[PDB]
């Protein structure tokens, strides 16, 4: 039930 | 380091938070 | 946080959620101690028992944090790690004794109002406030009950408990790298660290240079908020010089 991160962190 | 553990919004601006005496109150 | 309250703005600013990538969720709290290193739990990162063993590639830091869930736009800054390192007497087999590590980060954080570090205390601040009855303050996104979650950050102040009545109040080994903390059950205040704290910081606000100090971990407890049990934290002053190994040489 978290909010989507930015996709950069995840990269 | 040499700024550690001064809050910004706090210590920096000579505000208290709304607990921090309860710390104090206890160091008898 | 069990029987705590919503943290104001800014009144931890050293706080640091460990996040998973992959599913994305809360591991632990965290402290931020330098621009460049985040204090959490040994346990944290890694506990076999439970067939835990993160590496650095599937974590992110997130610091600066007041809503648990939200992705708080222009205020958290998401952190990568270049390096753990996990105390190496760590007794994750018995105890949890020595339950510390440090997280370096890939680049340094921007200190903001929502950001800053906390102290690490010295001896004789140690000495000073580390005794029973002084009260410290707890912090993190945990949950609210043994047996459900926060919007916000969560606080609360505990005082530390005489060592005789810590070890009075478990099976477990207590060691000299361990203190303890939470109302007894005749005091009727309540409060305790729970499942999602591990890892964050028991800080106290030093009368001598109103400065705070992080003097424990959250480490263990039995249950959360029980009668007559006690929270466990990782003696931070004791472990100091391990940290200093380890910044002093990485
Ligand atoms: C934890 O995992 C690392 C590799 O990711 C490995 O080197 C280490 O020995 C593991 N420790 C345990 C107790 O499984
Ligand atoms: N103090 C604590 N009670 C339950 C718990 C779980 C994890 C870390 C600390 C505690
Ligand atoms: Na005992
Ligand atoms: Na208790």
């Amino acid at each position: 039930d978290f909010e989507e991160i930015p996709e950069e962190y995840l990269q | 380091e040499a700024d550690c553990g001064l809050r910004p919004l706090f210590e920096k601006k000579s505000l208290e938070d709304k607990t921090e005496r309860e710390l104090l109150e206890s160091y008898i | 946080i069990v029987e705590g309250s919503d943290a104001e703005i800014g009144m931890s600013p050293w706080q640091v959620m460990l996040f998973r990538k992959s599913p994305q969720e809360l591991l632990c709290g965290a402290s931020l101690i330098s621009d460049r290193w985040v204090l959490t739990a040994a346990h944290c990162l890694l506990y076999p028992p439970w067939d835990k063993n993160f590496t650095e590639n599937d974590l992110l830091v997130r610091i600066g944090k007041h809503s648990r869930t939200r992705y708080e736009r222009n205020i958290e800054k998401i952190s990568m790690l270049e390096k753990i390192y996990i105390h190496p007497r760590y007794n994750w087999r018995e105890n949890l004794d020595r339950d510390i590590a440090l997280m370096k980060l890939k680049k340094p954080v921007a200190f903001s109002d929502y950001i800053h570090p906390v102290c690490l205390p010295d001896r004789e601040t140690a000495a000073s406030l580390l005794q029973a009855g002084y009260k410290g303050r707890v912090t993190g996104w945990g949950n609210l009950k043994e047996t459900g979650q926060p919007s916000v950050l969560q606080v609360v102040n505990l005082p530390i408990v005489e060592r005789p009545v810590c070890k009075d109040s478990t099976r477990i080994r207590i060691t000299d790298n361990m203190f303890c903390a939470g109302y007894k059950p005749d005091e009727g205040k309540r409060g305790d660290a729970c499942e999602g704290d591990s890892g964050g910081p028991f800080v106290m606000k030093s009368p001598f240079n109103n400065r705070w100090y992080q003097m424990g971990i959250v480490s263990w407890g039995e249950g959360c908020d029980r009668d007559g049990k006690y929270g466990f934290y990782t003696h931070v002053f004791r472990l100091k010089k391990w940290i200093q190994k380890v910044i002093d040489q990485f």
